[PDB]
């Protein structure tokens, strides 16, 4: 059906990877917030037993 | 001491989805590349049924052939 | 109902809901927002451990038990 | 029409590796939402009994 249209698929793969690196760029944005939010998570209770966290620091 | 049902985290970095999977999978300078081929047609010709070529595609004796028929000059 | 009981149980449950829709939500939802709510999630967690630790120590040790409540009452029935 | 098939025909990794790509968001999207789902619905009847 692109075909049918008429247009040469160089636009065509210009789409497909701008469409693939935006759903990078979301899933590169999900990971960073979670990985973020563990890391502040981690930090903020690091009172609340400290030898849970050094030994969760050992092993990591 | 040991909490209870601790076990072995995955090898440290394997084959994820936080990897650069098109620069992995070199596919990088097409993308590079790439960020009508009927005009590309177009030049080769003149412009780019085409109604009836579609709907056969949507599907999927040149010697004795000229013989048979004959068309009146004028 | 003023049990120690209930109190207990409700905090590991609202932990249990509480935790599992967060985690989805960050996934769910993606600058300022998701670096703010990674710290209100993280206090409220927080939160509730503190609470659980609080509560273990005020319930009642091995001694003093059902047997020996029963015993107890026995005394008393004669009296 | 055919001349466009044959242009495309070594035009069709940067294509594949676009939908592999994709779909192996999509296929990993459901695993998340599965996994959350689990645990809502543990919560609500789990707990309860």
């Amino acid at each position: 059906e692109y075909i049918d249209q008429g247009r040469n698929p160089q636009l065509y793969t210009k789409e497909c990877l701008e469409r693939a690196l935006a759903k990078n760029e979301q899933v590169k944005g999900k990971i960073d917030t979670m990985k973020k939010f563990k890391s502040l998570l981690i930090q903020e209770l690091s009172k609340v037993f400290p030898e849970d966290m050094a030994k969760y620091r050992s092993i990591r | 001491g040991p909490f209870y049902l601790m076990r072995e985290l995955p090898g440290s970095t394997e084959l994820t989805g936080s990897t650069n999977l098109i620069t992995h999978y070199n596919l990088e300078q097409a993308y590079n590349k790439f960020c009508d081929l009927p005009g590309m047609i177009d030049l080769p010709g003149s412009h780019d049924r085409s109604l009836i070529e579609k709907p056969p595609i949507l599907s999927s004796g040149t010697m004795l052939a000229g013989f048979r028929l004959h068309t009146g000059p004028l | 109902m003023a049990d120690r009981l209930t109190q207990l149980q409700d905090a590991v449950n609202s932990l249990a809901d509480q935790f599992c829709n967060a985690i989805g939500v960050l996934q769910q939802c993606g600058a300022n927002p998701t670096e703010e709510y990674a710290q209100l999630f993280a206090a409220l967690i927080a939160r509730t451990a503190k609470d659980i630790d609080v509560l273990i120590d005020s319930l009642p040790s091995e001694e003093s038990t059902a047997a020996l409540q029963a015993a107890s009452l026995y005394k008393l029935e004669e009296e | 029409r055919l001349l466009a098939l044959v242009k495309w025909a070594n035009n069709a990794g940067k294509v594949e590796k676009c939908a592999m790509i994709s779909s192996f968001l999509d296929q990993q999207a459901i695993l998340f939402v599965d996994t959350a789902d689990r645990l809502a619905s543990l919560a609500r009847d789990a707990l309860v009994h």
